[PDB]
């Protein structure tokens, strides 16, 4: 059985421009466990993020965190990328303030 | 009855390595929180953030790394069997642990799957694994090709299991009893055709267990629709959104209920 991977994006403490903080992409409820992962700042890949232990949950399905430390402006725009066995191109989500 | 704190032992194992994973790896947990981790590309189990800190017995930490790297070989050595028998690519899976019992003997659980589905059970008390399926024999038998498989696997959930359990309880009472409060914000935005998204988020909160309620004019109005993710510091963080006509914004409240709070919290726009 395959399962397409549910994608998130959020900050660690409540968010202000000019601050320094912590951004976070949760993947999860996956199957098989082979993925990539790549966070996104304009467009273009940032370096050296950090991932947590590859873990599941009751019903088996797979789930992992990508985070790096950033400090958020008005202009740049931040996102998360990931490639799976189940997408048919590589699926980018843009980070809501909100979340 | 009471809150009875489990320990678990999530195991795994894979063929398919063009992705960089290793071939075998684990994680434990007390409760809801991780206090080890393990990887084949390393030998060596290691505790988590404020488990680093413990004051334990010294051979504690080698003894957990010794039965990790045993139930690391019988995995891998399952996985080569039905590459073998079988076309095509695996993922083997194990969710191994315990409770404790008013005397402080052991309640136990061990369940296996394949693929991403149950397909084996094994019974401590009697030594015998279990289930139907035709890969249930292929595994079930490699496995009781040697006798003392059987009994230490019995030993790790009957002794050892409840041993490091009563054994936490007391040098990390401490970090068990964590209860700390969410920090809270509630925000509005705009929506589809006429309407708002209004969302209400929760930082850095533990145990997870969590309860939103969003409240118009102060009578209970819906919970939304809600989600919660692990926030990269061992604490939890979540949210919850409800769709609302533009212009009434103000008229609604979130309010949480949590072990951390001497009781429920009302916040504002
Ligand atoms: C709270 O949570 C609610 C439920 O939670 C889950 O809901 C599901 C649906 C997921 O969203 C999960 O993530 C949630 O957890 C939540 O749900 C409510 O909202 C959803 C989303 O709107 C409702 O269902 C959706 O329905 C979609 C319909 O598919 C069309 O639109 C998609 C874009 O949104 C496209 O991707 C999709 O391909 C399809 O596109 C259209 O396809 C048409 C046919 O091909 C095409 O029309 C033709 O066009 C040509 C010209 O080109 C001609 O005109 C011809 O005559 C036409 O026939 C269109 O062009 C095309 N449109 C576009 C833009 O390309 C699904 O795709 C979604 O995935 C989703 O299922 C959901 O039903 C609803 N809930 C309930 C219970 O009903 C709710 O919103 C949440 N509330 C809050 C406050 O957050
Ligand atoms: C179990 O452990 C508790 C805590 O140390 C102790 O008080 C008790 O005597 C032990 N055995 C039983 C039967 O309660």
């Amino acid at each position: 059985i395959q399962k397409t991977p549910q994608i998130q994006v959020y900050s660690r403490h409540p968010p202000e421009n000019g601050k320094p903080n912590f951004l976070n992409c949760y993947v999860s409820q996956f199957h098989p466990p082979q993925i990539e992962i790549e966070l996104l700042k304009n467009g273009k890949k940032i370096p050296n993020i950090e991932m947590s232990d590859l873990s599941f949950s009751k019903d088996w399905s797979f789930y992992i965190l990508a985070h790096t430390e950033f400090t958020p402006t008005e202009t740049d725009v931040y996102a998360c990328r990931v490639k799976h066995v189940t997408l048919k191109e590589p699926k980018t989500v843009t980070w809501d303030r909100d979340m | 009855a009471e809150p009875r704190l489990p320990l678990m032992y999530h195991l795994a194992a894979v063929s398919d390595l063009s992705t960089g994973l290793p071939s075998f790896w684990a994680t434990g947990w007390l409760g809801a929180q991780q206090y080890l981790t393990y990887n084949n590309l390393r030998q060596e189990a290691d505790p988590c953030g404020a488990w680093i800190w413990e004051n334990q017995v010294s051979w504690y930490w080698e003894k957990e790394t010794t039965d990790l790297k045993s139930k690391e070989q019988l995995f891998l050595e399952a996985i080569r069997t039905l590459e073998n028998q079988i076309n095509g690519t695996f993922t083997l899976q194990g969710l191994l642990g315990c409770e404790l019992a008013p005397d402080n003997s052991s309640l136990p659980t061990a369940v296996f799957a394949l693929n991403g589905e149950e397909f084996m059970r094994f019974n401590p008390r009697t030594g015998n694994w279990s289930g139907e399926w035709p890969e249930t024999d292929i595994v079930g038998n490699l496995w009781m090709k040697q006798p003392e498989a059987a009994r230490k696997e019995s030993e790790f959930l009957l002794t050892s299991c409840p041993e490091r359990l009563l054994g936490h309880l007391e040098r990390g009472r401490q970090n068990l009893e964590w209860k700390e409060p969410p920090s809270m914000r509630l925000k509005a935005r705009p929506g589809n055709s006429g309407s708002s998204v209004l969302t209400c988020a929760a930082f850095s909160f533990y145990p997870p267990e969590l309860k939103f309620r969003f409240l118009r004019n102060g009578l209970a109005s819906g919970s939304g629709n809600c989600s919660t993710g692990p926030n990269g510091d061992g604490s939890f963080h979540a949210w919850s959104l409800l769709e609302v006509k533009r212009g009434d914004e103000h008229h609604y409240q979130c309010q949480v209920e949590h072990e951390g709070l001497a009781q429920p919290l009302t916040v504002d726009l």
